């Protein structure tokens, strides 16, 4: 039992309700990839999983409406403490329960001549205040449109009465349970630009090979005639700058090396779960998976 | 027909952004300025809004 | 699933009957697709999301 | 409920009985759709 | 459904002592993927007394990992396997500590 343990470091650049960025370092690539894959496919969420339609008289069909209901994000903060519905002793009645199986209701009808549309804000939930439909894309944020996710549009003699039952799942069963909506990381470069080759070549060539960069990585400091890296984190590893340095024949001018550490994450969220809660649930599910695979019972 | 929830590639919810997209194009904006106004940075969602065919209206007219 | 039942007839009473069934299909592992350039294939392997190569935007 | 067939262009419920010539009463057109009664149906949101 | 966690009548991990080579075993782990196998093998490569760390999936459609460890003397596959799992668990502890510290600097 030796040490055999590397010591990570976290430092956060930005953090909002549905966004994050942190400079994780001193850990290997496989750990960062494990965090990414757990946050995309392993972290659970409550979503609609069963639909009973009593009346449907719109121009859409039943599976279209059920398919649109399955994708509406529900706020899932008690989903880590809920249970998979195959693992529940009770609730064999196709209805509401208290450790799974939240029940929803929906009814709408138009009697005017104004083309009523049925949105997500007409779904009324039993077991309230714990899993409603999501509102952060409407209120608490002035992003696009408070009307929310349109389901059907209707006319006079048209109506829609149904009852949906949400459950618990993970992203490997269907895409409706995945709470990620962006999880990615990247390396960060080590740029070691020479100064004894840069003063050789001429000023028009300087302003040319700065111009060949597709993202603004370098900058041209005209007051000292020199160049300057002003943003390493917009480099996208396409080698066009060093390729034009190769075509201009000036080798040893710049060299670019991805560092082994220093993985800049960028985490978004559908709004079912907060961002830091996603990261912490990922670390907890990795600990549960590392717990369930030990052979500590028989040492020899 | 209607706009799809959940942009097929990444998974951002776009199912509410249709009417504000029509209003931003109605005012005077071009499509790049409109998509930068709604805040869609990656092109997997921009291709999902710019190429949507809205066929629900033609269905609503031809019923009875 | 049954969608509608239509019952019509002819001049000499020849009564006609029409029943329409409905289905929803997702594309299976044997179906055929093509581009706009005569470049067609068969869907041979449906892959889960976190194994594809991803760009720095996460696409 | 009984069968309660609906015409195509009348919109009126003839409520057809044993097999006559298929022809909507109050008119002569011969369309006669069938009305959906009130049931329940189960679906998986998938 | 049945694609997920191992049913009754089958262990989660199945050990097997290799016959033809000393200090050699093959850990056949059910219900996993590249997520755990990758971090296990890359933790194993930071050990001293290990010689061979790999994983492979016997068919890419089927949801299980087979891990192989060749080691030296003064150790075994069992010792370095449990060393790997416990040190990864300690690093996830220290990582959760760092992240819950850094959340607090958005002080509300
Ligand atoms: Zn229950
Ligand atoms: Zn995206
Ligand atoms: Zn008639």
């Amino acid at each position: 039992g030796a040490t055999y343990q590397r010591f990570p470091k976290v430092k956060i650049r930005e953090l909002k309700d549905d966004y994050a960025k942190f400079e994780l370092r001193d850990t290997d690539v496989s750990m960062a990839n494990a965090l990414r894959r757990v946050m995309i496919s392993e972290v659970p969420t409550v979503a609609i999983d069963l639909v009973e339609i009593e009346v449907n008289s719109s121009v859409l069909n039943d599976e279209f409406i059920a398919h649109r209901l399955g994708l509406i994000p529900l706020t899932s903060e008690r989903a880590m403490s809920m249970r998979f519905s195959r693992d529940c002793d009770a609730c064999d009645g196709d209805g509401q329960c208290e450790f799974c199986s939240v029940e929803f209701r929906l009814s709408a009808k138009c009697v005017t001549d104004q083309t009523l549309d049925v949105t997500s804000k007409d779904l009324y939930s039993a077991d309230p205040t714990v899993t409603p439909v999501d509102f952060g894309d409407s209120s608490g944020a002035d992003s696009s449109e408070q009307r929310g996710i349109i389901i059907v549009k209707l006319r006079r003699g048209q109506e829609l009465k149904l009852r949906a039952i949400a459950r618990k799942g993970i992203g490997k069963d269907h895409a409706k349970w995945s709470p990620a909506a962006t999880v990615t990381f990247m390396y960060e470069p080590d740029i070691i630009i020479n100064e004894d080759m840069m003063d050789t070549l001429t000023d028009d060539e300087k302003i040319d090979l700065i111009e060949s960069s597709p993202t603004k990585v370098f900058d041209f400091d005209a007051v000292t005639r020199q160049v300057v890296v002003v943003d390493p984190e917009a480099y996208t590893y396409d080698e066009e700058v060093i390729k034009k340095a190769e075509a201009m024949g000036k080798q040893g001018l710049i060299e670019i090396r991805p560092k082994d550490d220093s993985f800049i994450f960028t985490v978004e969220s559908t709004g079912a779960v907060k961002a830091s809660q996603l990261v912490l649930n990922a670390i907890d599910l990795l600990k549960q998976k590392l717990d369930a695979v030990r052979l500590s019972d028989d040492t020899v | 027909m209607i706009i799809p929830v959940r942009c097929f590639t990444c998974g951002k919810v776009i199912g509410n952004k249709w009417d504000t997209y029509l209003d931003l194009l109605q005012a005077d904006y071009t499509e790049g300025d409109a998509l930068d106004a709604i805040g869609l940075v990656r092109y997997c969602c921009r291709r999902m809004l710019m190429t949507h065919v809205d066929l629900i209206e033609k269905l609503l007219n031809y019923n009875t | 699933i049954v969608q509608k039942v239509v019952l019509s007839s002819n001049d000499d009473g020849k009564n006609y009957a029409t029943v329409s069934l409905r289905q929803v299909r997702s594309p299976c592992l044997g179906d055929k697709f093509s581009s706009m350039h005569g470049q067609k294939g068969v869907l041979g392997y449906i892959e889960e999301q976190e194994n594809f190569a991803f760009t720095n935007q996460g696409i | 409920e009984p069968v309660t067939y609906v015409c195509g262009d009348c919109g009126q419920e003839n409520t057809l009985k044993s097999g006559d010539v298929i022809q909507c009463r109050e008119c002569g057109y011969r369309i006669l759709y069938k009305k959906r009664t009130r049931r329940v149906v189960q679906y998986e949101a998938r | 459904y049945e694609r997920f966690v191992v049913p009754e009548g089958t262990k989660k991990v199945s050990y097997e002592r290799d016959t033809k080579i000393i200090n050699a075993a093959s850990f056949t782990i059910e219900r996993e993927d590249h997520t755990i196998g990758n971090i296990v093998r890359m933790q194993l490569h930071r050990d001293e007394n290990v010689l061979f760390a790999g994983y492979q999936l016997p068919h890419p459609l089927k949801y299980k990992i087979i891990v192989r460890i060749h080691t030296t003397s003064q150790s075994s596959p069992m010792q370095a396997y449990n060393q790997a799992i416990n040190d990864l668990d300690k690093e996830l502890d220290f990582l959760k500590s760092q992240f819950e510290a850094e959340v607090a600097k958005f002080s509300n």
